């Protein structure tokens, strides 16, 4: 019997709290089909491939032929439009400075790399390596890999160097340590977190990347998602090409046989079971590929919101760019994917203490204006709700309501007068 | 721009007339009308054409329903997208990005246009920059002060706290900032004066 | 068959006389009189796209052949898309006009002619990063977008018998 | 065929017989015997829901 994970009973009681007194900089990757590859099939030599009697047999069926081979190309130029509605949001095509500092934040493995020939970073590359004739055609996408990663390289660079402002109107350079300050206050943790604890936030980045990197080099399971759109396009496709040696009830499933063998009048009775089988067959490719590329396109449009959302600014919605309190996120272009480097703040390193919802002083009541009442014990702090900091209760930590008559679990004690 | 409901449009008819030429196809019977198959052959031999027809009718048929059907799944999508646009771009003021138009969303306003919603994105895009030097912190009597809700600039020589997204610099005072730390762990911190409005008043 | 025969290097077992490709196709050939073998390669097909820039603009077309090198097909174009004949190549980038494809896209412009160039994504812009500078916006903008939204089909009811078997 | 025969407007040329539509379903017809020209429209049909 599989287990649903492991037990945990929260420690609740109504006067205590717990606390992070630490935290942790958590990467995780988040891989997205954006589009699949551009088959056309040929409908007529598919079916009746170099025959003159089975293209006039075929015509008798009216527009089926043009029909598919519409529908085919409207799944083609859906996946450029998936392509471009992803990764074309940058309306500019942004730099990285020659000099990088960055706050002691190492980009250099999500940068790109001038060595390579291609605009493509060394995530980017172990990406690329893991993910691996019948009127059957492919038609190459719009945008090569190059310009899908000079794509993303912009994104990066505007992100690192600019923050949100470039997401709303043209991009504003801001130190990337003061864009993570901002970031840090984005998720009710206040600046001087990060700029305290600025190498130490810094380094649990980079070994997180670090992780990233290493992750995608040992286990090729995290493209599962992209590879098995592959392995179904691919499999789709050579289920089609196998579909043309079924006889569907002719004598032979190869027209050039049947055609050497029978008189027209004769043949043509075989060559209807054939073209009605290969026809059939045909339909039921292009139905589940069309059903596909609305999965695929459902897909892109998320894609193309985690990239407005979590890249081209910070999400307040949960566990929409990754598991934690997003502070941003990083675009990698993938095989006919994106990879997206959610970077959370994960609070860590939790501490009981005893709240108190209000404190009692003079017979009015307090509340903290910004941040929770605890106690070590003895004494009675005002700290931030998510970084255990506390600070002496003063009256600009405070605002008063009403007399202690009314509120429940109100505790007493001195809100000093600065 | 109205392309994209005149596309729908287009698309509509464009099966509609499609499922109706499928009428005048043979489908490998004698011929594409009932009609003159039943006024000229006899039940038994017109039986086999009938069937024919009726195989290729009923395929069209059905290839007309199940492209309605994944177009419909495709058009209840984009109604879903407008039914959200529509809470959170019309009835609220939204904090996601490019949901709203690009640009920080202010409001929407819908417009019916045949078998859509136009939304009239309102946005406030900021508009002309300047640069400036900027510091984390500020060192005053050993203590860092960062400020409250703002950004430290400098026009070259005084040092400002401004809100982040238009300039409107103000004299840096311990209203605008608030204290964390000796000056010693912040990377970038810069010595200015931090005023103190309570000193002129207990001055006087 | 139909197709072109090119001697091939084969290794035929004495007792076999043709080689099915995974598609079951006779890909090779024994022949019969002269114990040879010669793989068959279907003669050159592709499709035949026309970029136009608008009949109201001018008739001139340039046409791809895609996916089919130019030597087994007067400016001649060798793209990853296929071939393209009646389009100027062109080392400007601009940006895509006609979406011809890997990168490439042709528009119709300056006596006028059909070009072919490698699409630009935009114009490059390096950030003025630093440190210590930060760009603060003094002004805005109130920008009214639009954004147009499908909401509903046309109903469309067929009867299934009237359709099929009309009176 | 069967429908609904009504006096129509068009200018039929005289080399033409019959009229079709966009979808090629005969629309209009002349009569052999009294060139004129009738436009035929499909008897009415329609779902009954209750
Ligand atoms: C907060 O947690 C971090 C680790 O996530 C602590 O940093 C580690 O401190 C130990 C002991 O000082 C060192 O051996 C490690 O090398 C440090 N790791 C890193 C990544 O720097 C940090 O000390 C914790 N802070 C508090 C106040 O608990
Ligand atoms: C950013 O990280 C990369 C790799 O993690 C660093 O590159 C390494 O640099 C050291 C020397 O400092 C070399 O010995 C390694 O061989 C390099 N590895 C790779 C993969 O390049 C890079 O130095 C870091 N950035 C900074 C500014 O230190
Ligand atoms: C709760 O925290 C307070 C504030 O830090 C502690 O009070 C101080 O404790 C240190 C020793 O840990 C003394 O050197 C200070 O003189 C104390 N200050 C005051 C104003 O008393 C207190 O000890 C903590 N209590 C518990 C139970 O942890
Ligand atoms: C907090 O302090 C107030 C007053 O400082 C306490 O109110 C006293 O309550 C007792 C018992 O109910 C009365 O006998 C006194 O007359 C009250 N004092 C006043 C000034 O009204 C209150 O009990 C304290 N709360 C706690 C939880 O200890
Ligand atoms: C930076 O701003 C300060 C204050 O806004 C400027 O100082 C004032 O400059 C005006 C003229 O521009 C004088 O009339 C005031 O008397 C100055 N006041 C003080 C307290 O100095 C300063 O000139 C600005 N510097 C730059 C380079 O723009
Ligand atoms: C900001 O001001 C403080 C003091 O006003 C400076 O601290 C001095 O630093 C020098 C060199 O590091 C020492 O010789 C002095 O003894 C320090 N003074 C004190 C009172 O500690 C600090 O260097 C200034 N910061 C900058 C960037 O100039
Ligand atoms: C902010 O921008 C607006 C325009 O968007 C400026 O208003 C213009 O001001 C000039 C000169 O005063 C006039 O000729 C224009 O007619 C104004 N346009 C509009 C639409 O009112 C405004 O002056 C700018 N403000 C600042 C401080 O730069
Ligand atoms: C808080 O106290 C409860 C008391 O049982 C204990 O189980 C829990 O582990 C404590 N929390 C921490 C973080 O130590
Ligand atoms: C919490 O509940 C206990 C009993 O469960 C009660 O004695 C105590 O007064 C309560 N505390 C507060 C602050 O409500
Ligand atoms: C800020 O300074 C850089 C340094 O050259 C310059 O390129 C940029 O245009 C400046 N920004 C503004 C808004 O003047
Ligand atoms: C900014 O970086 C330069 C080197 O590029 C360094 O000399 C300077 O001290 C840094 N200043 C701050 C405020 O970090
Ligand atoms: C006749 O066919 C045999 C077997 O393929 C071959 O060995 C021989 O050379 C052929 N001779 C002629 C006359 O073609
Ligand atoms: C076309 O054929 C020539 C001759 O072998 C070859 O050099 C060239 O690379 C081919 N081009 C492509 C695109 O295959
Ligand atoms: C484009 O530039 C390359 C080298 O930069 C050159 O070899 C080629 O001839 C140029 N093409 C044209 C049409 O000028
Ligand atoms: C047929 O005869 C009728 C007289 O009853 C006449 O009105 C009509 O024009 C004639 N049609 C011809 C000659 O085509």
């Amino acid at each position: 019997t599989m287990s649903l994970g492991v037990e945990n009973s929260v420690a609740y009681s109504n006067n205590s709290i717990a606390i992070p007194t630490n935290f942790t900089i958590s990467v995780t990757t988040e891989i997205l089909p954006v589009s699949m590859t551009k088959t056309s099939v040929d409908c007529t030599m598919y079916i009746c491939g170099d025959s003159t009697e089975c293209s006039n047999l075929l015509l008798q069926y009216g527009s089926f032929c043009t029909q598919l081979n519409r529908a085919l190309t409207g799944i083609a130029v859906e996946q450029d439009k998936n392509t471009q509605e992803v990764f074309a949001q940058v309306k500019q095509i942004y730099k990285t400075p020659p000099i990088k500092d960055f706050g002691g934040f190492n980009f250099s493995q999500i940068l790109p790399d001038p060595s390579k020939p291609s605009k493509r970073s060394f995530i980017e590359d172990l990406l690329f390596n893991k993910v691996t004739f019948n009127g059957l055609t492919v038609l190459p996408p719009l945008l090569t890999d190059e310009m899908i990663a000079q794509y993303t390289s912009a994104l990066l660079a505007g992100t690192i160097t600019s923050g949100w402002t470039f997401g709303a109107g043209a991009a504003l350079q801001i130190p990337f340590a003061m864009q993570m300050a901002y970031r840090f206050n984005g998720i009710g943790v206040t600046q001087n977190v990060l700029y305290e604890n600025q190498k130490l936030i810094a380094n649990q980045f980079n070994s997180a990347i670090g992780k990233i990197q290493d992750s995608l080099s040992s286990t090729a399971s995290a493209l599962g998602k992209l590879q098995d759109v592959v392995n179904q396009n691919a499999q789709a496709l050579n289920t089609l090409v196998k579909q043309l040696s079924s006889n569907f009830g002719a004598i032979s499933s190869v027209l050039n046989d049947i055609l050497s063998r029978l008189d027209p009048p004769e043949a043509e009775v075989q060559i209807d079971r054939l073209i009605t089988g290969r026809l059939q067959s045909l339909q039921t490719y292009v139905t589940q590929q069309l059903i596909r590329a609305a999965e695929i396109r459902a897909s892109a449009n998320l894609a193309a919101t985690k990239m407005s959302e979590c890249v081209l600014g910070q999400s307040k919605r949960v566990d929409f760019c990754g598991k934690g309190y997003h502070l941003m996120s990083f675009p990698q272009s993938a095989p006919h994917g994106v990879v997206f480097l959610h970077v959370t703040y994960v609070p860590a390193q939790e501490k009981n203490f005893t709240t108190a919802p209000a404190i009692c002083h003079d017979g009015k009541a307090h509340f903290p204006r910004e941040g929770v009442f605890v106690s070590n014990g003895t004494h009675w702090f005002v700290t931030q709700r998510n970084f255990y900091e506390p600070q002496i209760i003063t009256t600009d930590n405070t605002f008063v309501s009403g007399n202690c008559d009314v509120v429940i679990g109100i505790v007493n004690n001195t809100v000093y007068d600065p | 721009a109205l392309g994209k409901l005149q596309d729908v449009v287009n698309q509509n008819a464009q099966a509609l007339n499609t499922l109706v030429k499928q009428l005048s196809s043979n489908f490998g019977a004698i011929s594409s009308v009932l009609n003159d198959i039943l006024s000229r052959l006899d039940p038994p031999e017109a039986e086999v054409q009938i069937d024919r027809l009726i195989t290729g009718r009923l395929q069209s048929l059905q290839t007309y329903v199940t492209q309605q059907l994944i177009r419909a799944a495709e058009i209840r999508a984009s109604a879903n997208l407008a039914a959200t646009k529509m809470s959170e771009c019309v009835l609220g003021q939204s904090k996601r990005v490019d949901f709203c138009g690009k640009g920080y969303h202010l409001m929407s306003f819908p417009q019916s246009a045949p078998h859509g919603v136009v939304f009239l994105h309102v946005t406030y895009v900021p508009a002309q920059e300047k640069n400036f030097t900027t510091a984390p912190a500020i060192c005053h009597d050993g203590k860092a002060h960062f400020p409250r809700e703002g950004v430290f600039v400098s026009n070259g020589t005084h040092w400002f706290v401004t809100q982040r997204n238009f300039y409107e610099p103000q004299i840096i005072t311990t209203d605008n900032t608030f204290v964390s730390g000796n000056c010693d762990v912040v990377i970038g911190i810069v010595n200015n004066t931090v005023y103190d409005p309570l000193q002129p008043e207990l001055d006087s | 068959g139909t197709g072109v025969l090119t001697e091939s290097n084969k290794k035929f077992l004495p007792f076999q006389q043709f080689g099915r490709d995974i598609a079951d196709t006779t890909d090779a050939v024994r022949d019969p009189q002269t114990l040879e073998i010669l793989d068959i390669t279907p003669c050159s097909f592709g499709g035949v796209s026309v970029i136009t820039p608008g009949t109201n603009t001018s008739n001139q077309v340039a046409v791809l052949y895609q996916g089919v090198n130019c030597t087994e097909v007067s400016n001649v174009f060798q793209t990853r898309a296929g071939c393209l004949i009646g389009a100027e190549h062109v080392n400007n980038s601009y940006e895509c006009d006609i979406p011809i494809g890997a990168g490439i896209c042709a528009s119709y412009q300056t006596s006028q002619s059909i070009i072919a160039y490698t699409m630009s994504l935009g114009v490059e812009n390096s950030v003025a990063y630093s440190n210590n500078s930060i760009a603060i916006p003094t002004n805005f903008t109130i920008s009214v977008t639009t954004e147009i939204l499908p909401v509903s089909m046309t109903k469309t009811s067929v009867d299934c018998t009237m359709y099929i078997c009309g009176d």
